[PDB]
């Protein structure tokens, strides 16, 4: 599975994990995950092994060995884990639980203990890192996001015009612009300062979009900072050019449409969709280029490492 | 009972026959007796298992409908128009509704019947009479006054404003 | 009292001009009335600015001297005003007790009172008897004396309206009610002495036929299990036992008692045996062997007791047969203008519903010439209902002195309810009426229709319903509802007409009704509607509530599936309504009612304080949490809020038109519905 310098996976309420090959398409592996649903799927940047988040505990399972079951289990927690992150040494895990408590974890240290606690009112949905990997973004359903600093345990708090939940939120990897979307379908793009870290986080907002007029879902960047795909309700995936903010393709399947995927150089596009299955898009043609098959039922969550 | 016990043993071709008397009848005379037999006979038809009679490929709806309201049963007309809605809304639908209802000393309906067609029919399809019906004489003169800026000189547009006009009580504009 | 508010150089300013109008015309009924109010606000204005201020030596003796000029004459005009209306005077009457009830200590007030209380009519207390037993046992010594004198007053004249609660109070685990309550029947007996034994006697058979053993063990044995086996807990497990082997002790006095002893009692006293050899040797095992005999005894009842389908008197209480031609009015028929009328006797066979419960089915012979049927609860407290009763009779007459309201027929319909215990009761049977379940479950099986549809289709569609997160749930349940018909309750509404003149009606009653009780039950508070807690009419389409359990918005707090509604509005129950939607007689009738209640806010916030101010039932509250005065004044506040605008934001304050908007708006919700417990059936 991971011998290709690419990695593909997909998971939903099957309690199966499955991966993919890309250049035509078909399964490897499969792997068991009973009990429970995935709510998010993510690979360490060690390019080794793959964590899985759902009810009352995250899992992870390996890539190289391809043999094995879990190899490391985090129980304890109370309600859905929402989101998974990692820090780039791979020494640091962090998490926005539904309890309204974000958490870090230690992966060496194993001590089944989160090491720092961070409570916020009302459930969490998303968590975001700082390019500089100094800083913490979150997101709740009171419609307020939150800014904490890992190195002096101070937060701050911002809250946009609605008091609407707000679904997810990205920060590019250059550090230009931060981007959020609510429930209302509305999305909202803040200018950031040059350099990272030690910077007064001068959050002013260009403006906001109606990209959509239903739930938003997600919303990415492209690694190159030129796009912002996003997602929705609707059946519709738009994608936008950071230039102008103007539209450039509109994707359709007209189930909702829940996940999104960039490729290394901007040239693909890989989505899931509730209708068991996923597609792979071309990004400047705007046609589906490939489609994987095989799940009996609902696809919500993905996961694809393009490096090696 | 004689009407269901006969029917039922009949023939698909005697059946053809006898819907068409019946519809030449419901058609040709005003008579009120037999219409009310016959109103009867279609709602009893109804209630039962055996299912509606099947007249003129639609059920009758609007044959029993536009008869209904001459012998001036407003309940069987209001749920035979109330069916013409479900199948599927017109402009034309919401007027009679409004109609009906007040015909029936139940203007809080016609309200609703408004509200739902400004919300689902835009402006272009709101006609300045409907406002008249409901005794609402002042968006009625606003209609018509902004109706009477654009088209030039009508009688009708006219005449209407006066109408709203005597209602209030304006005797000054109404005088010049 | 406008352009200014509140304050100390205001208030002098408008007591003058009251006493002014006062004096000009002392006949008019508004000026007393408003006199007293105002002298009864100035008192609560002195207090919240200490609290505020004192809490966060001669600050209570300058209270005193302070404060002792707006009592009484808030006392005196109160009393006129009462003098003058003779007929709607609840509130001011409701106002005199909470006066009395928190400053009679003093010496100048009690003679205020005792001055008072001499000179109105007898009639004016009969409304208030149920908020004057409550504090029977005042600790203050000044106050009981003037409550008892009262109390026998009210029984020379009109005493058949005193003997059911003083009854119910007289046998109490508490001393001091008991001795009270048995003080003022003494008193009574020599008026009587054949109607309070014959009360008594029909109030202890009637308690016993509500629960008999085999039920009161197939009950303790399971919650006796359940605390040891599920909970470890011996001391409570022991606590619900101990007095169940103590009751058999006593000895039998009637047949059916005695059979069950037969069968049961070796098996139960070995039992007990065990369990005492438990107590000196601690060895678990001994109660291991007394579970496996109390395992036996209740599986024996278990089997026995599906059959037991009616009850025959002579088996049962022979002292209820033999009674005849009693002296004793029917329950909850006692009027003070008409005639009496008296139970000639019982009818002697008990018909038993088929339920977990198992409520009785009572029926009496009135003098009269017509039979009166009951309901015979047991193991269900039945004294918030008789609260909010009053309530709801209150509303009544609101809705019934305005000329909007009068001309559509506007009110809320009503039950009697009798308690006779902490446990026990008696309901009026109310006839030509189904709840919604029944009516579902009948036309869908008619139909052929699979009872649990949508629930099976969500099941399909992922069968994880319980656990997935928020945005998950409402997709699924937005997929459940598009591939379903909701129309069933209109087209069976309509099926079960004889013609088409009376649905009409029948719709027009339908839509009304429920508007009205969505409007009353925001206020207050009511919750836990689910389709088994409503009923519906079948000559009208009036609709019906009951179970009055939870109030003050308890299930919006509660830590397993708490509720996000403020009252029940769901497609099954629009659809019924006209074809365009709910902007026709719904939203009309919400503006009217609120509009009333807006204007009245006075009455309805003084039966709702005393109520929640009564000791007796505060219990409700704080076992929310996991001090009560706190809790109390936070619910009080509340429903200011509510009753002025204010409960969405404290900065706006909104018009009607705008607040029933936001509240249609956050009934009819997918994320506020998905949410909801499944036995409440969010898709109905
Ligand atoms: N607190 C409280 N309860 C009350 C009950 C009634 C009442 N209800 N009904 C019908 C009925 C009677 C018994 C049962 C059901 C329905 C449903 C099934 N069931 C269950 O026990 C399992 C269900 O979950 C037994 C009446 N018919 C005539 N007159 C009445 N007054 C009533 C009125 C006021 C009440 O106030």
């Amino acid at each position: 599975v991971g011998s290709d310098p690419v990695i593909l996976a997909t998971a939903g309420y099957d309690h199966t994990v499955r991966f993919w090959q890309a250049h035509s398409g078909i399964c490897t592996r499969t792997v068991q995950h009973q009990d429970s649903q995935v709510n998010a799927l993510e690979v360490t940047p060690d390019r080794s092994m793959i964590a899985a988040a759902g009810y009352q505990h995250i899992r992870m399972y390996d890539l190289n060995s391809n043999n094995p079951n879990p190899i490391i289990s985090y129980d304890g927690v109370n309600k859905n884990i929402a989101s998974v992150g990692f820090h780039e040494d791979g020494r640091w895990m962090y998490t926005g639980g539904e309890d309204c408590t974000a958490r870090i974890w230690d992966l060496r240290s194993r001590n089944l203990q989160c090491q720092r606690i961070f409570q916020v009112n009302a459930p969490i949905n998303c968590v975001c890192l700082h390019p500089n990997q100094a800083e913490l973004i979150v997101g709740d359903q009171s419609g307020a996001i939150h800014i904490w600093d890992l190195k002096t345990d101070h937060n701050e708090q911002l809250i946009p015009e609605p008091e609407v939940s707000i679904t997810s939120a990205h920060i590019d990897p250059d550090a230009s612009y931060m981007a959020a979307v609510n429930s209302t379908g509305n999305c909202y793009v803040w200018n950031l300062t040059g350099g990272i870290g030690d910077e007064v986080t001068q959050l002013i907002p260009k403006t906001k979009i109606p990209a959509h007029t239903r739930y938003a879902l997600q919303c990415r960047f492209s690694p190159d900072s030129t796009l912002l795909a996003t997602c929705s309700a609707d059946q519709t995936c738009k994608i936008w050019r950071t230039s102008n903010f103007s539209l450039m393709t509109e994707l359709s399947i007209k189930g909702w449409m829940w996940g999104c995927a960039f490729s290394g150089d901007s040239q693909y596009i890989v989505t899931a969709s509730s209708d068991n299955l996923a597609r792979l898009w071309c990004v400047e043609t705007g046609e589906i280029k490939r489609e994987y098959g095989g799940h009996q039922k609902a696809v919500v969550c993905l996961a694809f490492n393009d490096s090696v | 009972a004689a009407f269901v016990s006969c029917w039922s043993e009949l023939n698909e071709d005697q059946q053809d026959e006898l819907i068409r008397s019946i519809e030449l009848a419901l058609t040709s005379q005003d008579i009120a007796e037999v219409t009310q037999t016959l109103l009867n006979l279609a709602e009893f038809m109804e209630h039962s298992d055996k299912g509606p009679l099947p007249l003129r490929d639609d059920n009758g709806i609007v044959l029993l409908g536009e008869r209904a309201a001459k012998c001036r049963a407003y309940a069987k007309a209001l749920h035979y128009k109330e069916l013409e809605f479900q199948k599927g809304p017109t402009p034309a639908i919401l007027e009679s509704l409004i109609s009906i209802n007040n015909k029936l000393q139940q203007p809080e309906a016609a309200a609703g019947v408004l509200e739902y067609a400004m919300k689902h029919f835009g402006e272009l399809e709101i006609q300045a009479t409907w406002y008249e019906k409901l005794h609402e004489w002042e968006d009625a003169l606003v209609a018509y006054d902004k109706k009477m800026d654009t088209n030039k000189d009508d009688p009708e547009l006219m005449l209407g404003r006066m109408r709203c006009l005597e209602a209030l009580g304006e005797w000054g504009q109404l005088h010049q | 009292l406008n352009l200014q508010g509140i304050n100390e150089s205001t208030i002098p300013k408008v007591l003058q001009y009251y006493s002014a109008a006062t004096e000009h015309d002392r006949s008019w009924y508004k000026a007393w009335h408003a006199w007293a109010v105002m002298n009864f606000e100035a008192v609560l204005h002195y207090k919240h600015q200490n609290q505020a201020r004192d809490e966060k030596k001669k600050v209570t003796e300058d209270l005193s001297k302070t404060l002792l000029m707006y009592t009484v004459p808030a006392v005196q005009g109160f009393f006129r005003s009462i003098s003058l209306s003779r007929g709607n005077n609840l509130q001011d009457t409701l106002r005199v007790l909470t006066l009395w009830f928190d400053y009679g200590h003093w010496p100048d007030v009690n003679e205020a009172l005792v001055e008072g209380v001499k000179a109105i009519q007898i009639d004016t207390w009969l409304q208030v008897i149920p908020q004057l037993i409550a504090r029977i046992d005042t600790p203050r010594p000044l106050v009981g004396r003037l409550i008892h004198q009262l109390l026998t007053d009210i029984g020379r004249y009109h005493p058949q309206a005193l003997i059911y609660p003083l009854t119910v109070a007289s046998k109490s685990t508490t001393t001091a009610r008991h001795n009270a309550a048995n003080k003022i029947l003494k008193n009574m007996c020599e008026h009587s002495n054949t109607l309070v034994q014959q009360a008594m006697m029909v109030s202890e058979e009637l308690i016993r036929v509500a629960i008999l053993w085999h039920e009161m063990w197939h009950e303790g044995l399971e919650e006796a299990s359940r605390l040891y086996f599920g909970e470890r807990n011996v001391k409570g497990m022991f606590e619900v036992l101990e007095p169940l082997h103590a009751m058999m002790e006593r000895g039998p006095q009637t047949l059916k008692e005695t059979s069950f002893n037969q069968a049961y009692g070796r098996d139960l006293m070995e039992a007990q045996e065990w369990c005492r050899k438990y107590m000196k040797s601690g060895n678990v095992k001994d109660l291991t062997q007394a579970w496996d005999l109390y395992y036996h005894v209740f599986r024996r009842i278990s089997k026995q007791l599906p059959q037991l389908t009616s009850l025959e008197l002579q088996y049962v209480s022979p002292k209820l047969l033999m009674c005849r031609d009693l002296e004793l009015a029917v329950p909850g028929t006692y009027d003070p203008n008409q005639p009496i009328i008296r139970i000639q006797s019982i009818a002697p066979s008990l018909q038993v519903i088929t339920s977990k419960q198992r409520p009785r089915k009572l029926t009496l012979m009135g003098s009269n010439g017509h039979e009166f049927v009951f309901l015979l609860k047991g193991h269900e407290d039945l004294r918030q209902d008789e609260r909010v009763m009053q309530l709801f009779g209150l509303v009544n007459t609101l809705l019934a002195n305005d000329p909007t309201s009068l001309r559509k027929n506007l009110s809320i319909q009503r039950y009697a309810v009798i308690p006779l215990s902490t446990n026990s009761g008696l309901i009026g049977w109310v006839p030509h009426c189904d709840t919604l379940h029944a009516l579902i479950r009948d036309y869908r099986e008619k139909k052929k229709i699979l009872l649990n549809i949508e629930h099976r289709i969500m099941l399909r569609m992922a069968p994880d319903y319980d656990h997935l997160t928020l945005m998950q749930k409402v997709e699924v349940f937005e997929h459940a509802v598009n591939n379903t018909a909701g129309d069933d309750l209109a087209k069976l509404l309509w099926l079960k007409s004889p013609s088409s003149e009376v649905w009409f009606d029948r719709r027009t009653n339908y839509t009304r009704s429920l508007a009205v009780m969505s409007m009353v039950g925001y206020i207050l508070g009511l919750g836990d509607r689910h389709p088994s807690n409503l009923m519906l009419d079948r000559l009208s389409g009036k609709i019906l509530h009951i179970d009055f359990g939870d109030c003050f918005e308890v299930a919006m707090t509660r830590e397993k599936f708490p509720e996000k509604i403020p009252f029940r509005l769901t497609r099954m129950l629009t659809n019924a309504m006209e074809v365009t939607g709910l902007d026709g007689n719904y939203r009309i009738t919400c503006h009217t009612v609120m509009e009333v209640l807006r204007e009245h806010k006075d009455s309805v916030m003084a039966v709702l304080e005393a109520f929640v101010y009564d000791p007796l039932l505060n219990w409700r509250l704080m076992d929310t949490n996991t001090a009560l005065n706190k809790k109390a004044i936070q619910i009080i506040n509340r429903v200011r809020d509510k009753l002025t605008g204010r409960d969405f934001s404290h900065d706006d304050t909104l018009d009607v038109p705008t607040q029933v908007e936001l509240l249609i708006k956050q009934a009819t919700s997918h994320e506020n519905l998905c949410q909801c417990y499944i036995g409440w059936c969010p898709f109905w």
